[PDB]
């Protein structure tokens, strides 16, 4: 009996006793989250570390098996997850310092405060307030003041902390057989198994900007239109040649352009689509919303949800002193237990969020039969794309009229369709260059291509051609602008959001093609189509058992990640913009600056 | 005939405590009139599968003895109790022959066995050297060995305890709820038949 049988026996022993401990930890976490109290705090810890206290030893024991002779692909893939040294490879005296620096960085970011100099005894936080000022206000001076103050009292002390963080994490990267931390992050998009489906870590670099170049023509027209509208709004502050500044976007970092929809509405004579008052008139409660969100999935073909989800899940309104943090979440506690958590209200936004979380729950339920270590999506981008597909497909006017919310005698026309398309474009396609630029800069800074001095200038020069944003007021070397972001100071990878959009659009296009629909893609629907449900389930049930390249072979017909469905979705908007800005010129000048 | 000496099915289906699957209880029933209609005409049983004979015809013919094997398993493992099946239970705990004749009854007992903190009384075998023969019970607790070096007792690298417990909880979904299982087997040796239903009149 070779080591291949020993590996099977060890895994069979491991997962059985891991399931119960993971279930207990999840139960403790849910108990705390639903019921915030001190009595329910320590319990979480008393479970949490213990779970980790069990995961380390099994990680230590998964080294006497030389994972180069195991021939079964499933067993080798399952064993590869356990053989992760993690931060244990570093020396203890450095690991403690790394933990301390992460903790202090997180606390510093979470404890930001800015006082107006006229009133130095009242500082505002990143909570509603300063963020509300930056998002919903019409004033150049105060926007510039808030931007500069936040980047000057949070972005100054983080420079040495980040400088030490980079080198320490990079030393860990060499400790884990990687020449950079960027490779450690990109390792998830890597497979070396089935022939013909191999994908290397380095291929993603050449694959990202290869598919980014096709989006530039679509982004340039949006940039020109937004710049023209801002010029018509802000007099003598934005040149028609140069590109718009950073603090006029509507967000502190400019991640999303949704807040700018009010200024750049194409033609707002006709009203927007809203059914919230109709929901209130028909007396819709949480149960009705969550049952209409289930009949859709039943009609598609996916299995009905289990009993007990209606009993244990905290669906709506904790109410009294029994408080709860209710950021909308879908919980998979294991052992066949699924729950949801939300403070639902009677609003269309809550309807779409319920559809999103319902899709999350369905995807979680799909792969419950796989072993413990394979109960995840193929990559980090599939889960959110699957969640957002339902939200995209459950907002069309046809589906709304089917459930009898919109009037049966409703006629759509040019302007409402164009307005909705532009509203969605301001959020979906307006954030890709920002994510691409941020991830590129982080990859280069980890690779060491740009030295220490070339940090604050390389960022801002690159932002000009990639994004089209100028300096409001210059920063030389004493600031850390990217540090003032949640996904940069808390050690979170940022490439997920770039691939999520393309994956979701490819999935939607493939389903609509295999759903017998005629017309533009944005009006399509996947209701009452069982074959589409079967096609989706054939990929959902796989879990992490197969390479994601093979997963992108049952829904769509091509394993590579392309951008053609994205351009096909925004075709009417693009063809309207082609004749819209017939007098202005697309593209920006990188030399013009507000200060010089 | 006045129909007396009823077989005591109440002591089997309504027992206070059941045994673990690796130590299933065997009870011998003989020399009594048995009424299977009261069992078949009950809506409290989730699974009732008869292989050798049809349930309705069972009230006519009769055998020389009956054997009742009772235990408790998981919800998803009921399908493993059948002729020509494979799995952990069907290999290391309880095996039925291909020519099996009799019936299998299984019903949910979540409201009794499950406990808020977790019920860990029920156990089952996880490793064994070889597959079991039909109707063979193994209760030995020898320490298993999977590698090459022999281990003197205490668990080592490749030396695992063969028995593992169950983790029943009140909220587990029908996949993991406990289920109580009773298997009835009819045996027809050369001795004269004694166990069959009432002479209706
Ligand atoms: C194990 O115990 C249960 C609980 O007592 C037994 O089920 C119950 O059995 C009794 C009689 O055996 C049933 O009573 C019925 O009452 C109606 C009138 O309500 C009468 O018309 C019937 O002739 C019968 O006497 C009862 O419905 C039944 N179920 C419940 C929930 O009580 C069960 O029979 C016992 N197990 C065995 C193997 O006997
Ligand atoms: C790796 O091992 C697993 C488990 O032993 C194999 O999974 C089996 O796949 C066959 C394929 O038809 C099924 O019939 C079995 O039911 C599966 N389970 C078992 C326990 O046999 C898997 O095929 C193996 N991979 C290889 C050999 O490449
Ligand atoms: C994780 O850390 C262990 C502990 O050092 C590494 O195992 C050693 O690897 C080196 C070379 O790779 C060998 O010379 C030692 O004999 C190994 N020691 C033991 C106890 O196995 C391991 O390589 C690291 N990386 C993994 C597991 O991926
Ligand atoms: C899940 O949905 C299915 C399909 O609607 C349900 O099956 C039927 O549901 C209707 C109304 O919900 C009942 O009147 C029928 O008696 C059901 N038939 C069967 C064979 O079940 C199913 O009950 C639903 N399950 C849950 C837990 O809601
Ligand atoms: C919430 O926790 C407190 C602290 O023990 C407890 O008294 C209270 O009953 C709990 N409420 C619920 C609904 O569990
Ligand atoms: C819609 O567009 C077509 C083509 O330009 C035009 O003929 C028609 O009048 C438009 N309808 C409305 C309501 O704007
Ligand atoms: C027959 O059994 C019934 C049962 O109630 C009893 O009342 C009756 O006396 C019995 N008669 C004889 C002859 O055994």
């Amino acid at each position: 009996s070779t080591i291949e049988e020993q590996a099977k026996t060890f895994l069979d022993k491991f997962n059985h006793e891991a399931e119960d401990l993971f279930y207990q930890s999840s139960l403790a976490s849910w108990n705390y989250n639903t019921n915030i109290t001190e009595e329910n705090v320590q319990n979480m810890n008393n479970a949490g570390d213990k779970w980790s206290a069990f995961l380390k030893e099994q990680s230590t024991l998964a080294q006497m098996y030389p994972l180069q002779e195991i021939q079964n692909l499933t067993v080798k893939l399952q064993l590869q997850a356990l053989q992760q040294n993690g931060s244990s490879v570093l020396s203890e005296d450095k690991s403690k310092r790394l933990n301390t620096i992460l903790n202090t960085m997180s606390t510093i970011y979470s404890t930001g405060k800015v006082c107006n100099p006229d009133n130095p005894q009242e500082c505002l936080l990143l909570e509603p307030g300063l963020n509300e000022i930056m998002a919903n206000s019409l004033d150049y001076n105060e926007r510039l003041w808030a931007w500069e103050s936040w980047r000057s009292e949070v972005g100054k002390q983080l420079r040495p902390l980040y400088e030490e963080y980079v080198v320490l994490k990079n030393e860990m990267a060499r400790a884990n057989h990687y020449e950079d931390y960027g490779d450690y992050w990109r390792g998830d998009y890597e497979v070396n198994g089935v022939d013909g489906y191999d994908y290397s870590r380095g291929q993603l670099i050449e694959d990202v900007e290869h598919t980014f170049e096709e989006i530039k023509p679509l982004y340039e027209h949006l940039h020109a239109y937004v710049r023209a509208k801002l010029m018509n709004a802000y007099p003598s502050y934005i040149s028609p040649i140069g590109c718009l500044p950073a603090h006029l976007l509507g967000d502190m970092w400019g991640r999303f352009w949704t807040n700018l929809y009010s200024l750049t509405v194409p033609f707002g004579q006709k009203p927007n689509i809203d059914v919230t008052d109709a929901m209130v008139d028909q007396a819709w409660d949480a149960q009705r919303i969550f049952k209409e969100a289930e009949k859709f999935f039943v009609s598609v073909g996916l299995p009905n949800m289990t009993q007990g989800f209606w009993e244990n899940s905290m669906l709506t309104d904790p109410g009294n002193v029994q408080k709860a943090v209710c950021h909308p979440t879908a919980w998979d506690l294991g052992k066949g237990d699924f729950r949801i958590l939300m403070c639902t209200k009677v609003t269309m936004d809550d309807f779409l969020t319920a559809h999103h979380e319902m899709g999350h729950i369905q995807y979680d339920m799909a792969y419950a039969a796989q072993p413990f270590l394979l109960r995840n999506g193929a990559n980090e981008g599939f889960h959110e794309a699957v969640g957002e597909i339902m939200s995209l497909s459950a907002a069309t006017p046809k589906h709304l009229k089917s459930i009898g919310l919109l009037s049966p005698d409703f006629q759509e026309d040019n302007e409402t369709e164009i307005n909705f398309l532009l509203k969605q474009a301001l959020t979906i396609v307006g954030t890709l260059p920002f994510t691409y630029m941020l991830e590129k800069w982080r990859w280069m800074v980890f690779k060491g291509e740009i030295p220490k001095d070339q940090w604050m200038k390389k960022w801002w020069e690159m932002k000009r051609e990639i994004v089209g944003v100028v300096e409001p007021v210059p920063h030389d070397e004493t600031y850390c602008d990217p540090a003032s972001l949640f996904h940069v100071s808390n050690d979170y990878s940022f490439i997920r959001y770039y691939t999520r959009t393309l994956y979701q659009f490819q999935f939607q296009e493939a389903l609509c093609q295999a759903a017998k629909h005629e017309g533009p893609l944005h009006k399509c629907d996947i209701s009452n189509s069982t074959e589409a449900g079967q096609k989706l389930f054939n990929m959902l049930r796989l879990g992490k058992s197969e390479p994601w390249t093979l997963a992108l072979e049952n829904v769509v017909g091509a394993k590579n990640m392309n951008v053609r469905p994205l351009l096909n979705y925004f075709e009417p908007l693009f063809t309207w913009l082609k004749d819209q800005n017939k007098n202005s010129f697309v593209g920006w000048s990188t030399d013009w600056s507000p200060y010089a | 005939p006045n129909i007396t000496n009823l077989c005591p099915f109440g002591e089997v289906f309504n027992a206070t405590r059941f045994a673990s699957v690796y130590a299933w209880n065997r009870k011998r029933i003989s020399n009594c009139v048995a009424d299977y209609s009261v069992l078949y005409n009950s809506a409290s049983f989730s699974t009732f599968k008869c292989y050798g004979v049809s349930p309705t015809k069972l009230n006519d013919l009769c055998f020389t003895n009956v054997y009742a094997d009772s235990f408790v398993i998981r919800g998803d493992e009921v399908r493993q109790i059948a002729p020509g099946q494979t799995g952990k239970i069907a290999d290391y705990n309880y095996k039925l022959p291909d020519d099996f004749t009799g019936c299998v009854i299984a019903w949910n007992s979540n409201n009794l066995d499950s406990k808020v903190g977790g019920n860990y009384n029920y156990r089952y075998r996880l490793f064994r050297k070889s597959n079991l023969k039909p109707f063979e019970r193994d209760i030995s607790t020898e320490i298993y060995q999977a590698g090459s070096k022999p281990c003197n007792g205490v668990e080592g690298f490749n030396c695992y305890f063969p028995l593992q417990s169950y983790g029943f909880q009140p909220t587990n979904g029908v996949g993991y709820q406990p289920y109580r299982v009773v298997v009835l087997s009819f045996e027809l040796l050369h001795a004269p038949a004694t166990v069959c239903g009432p002479k209706k009149s």
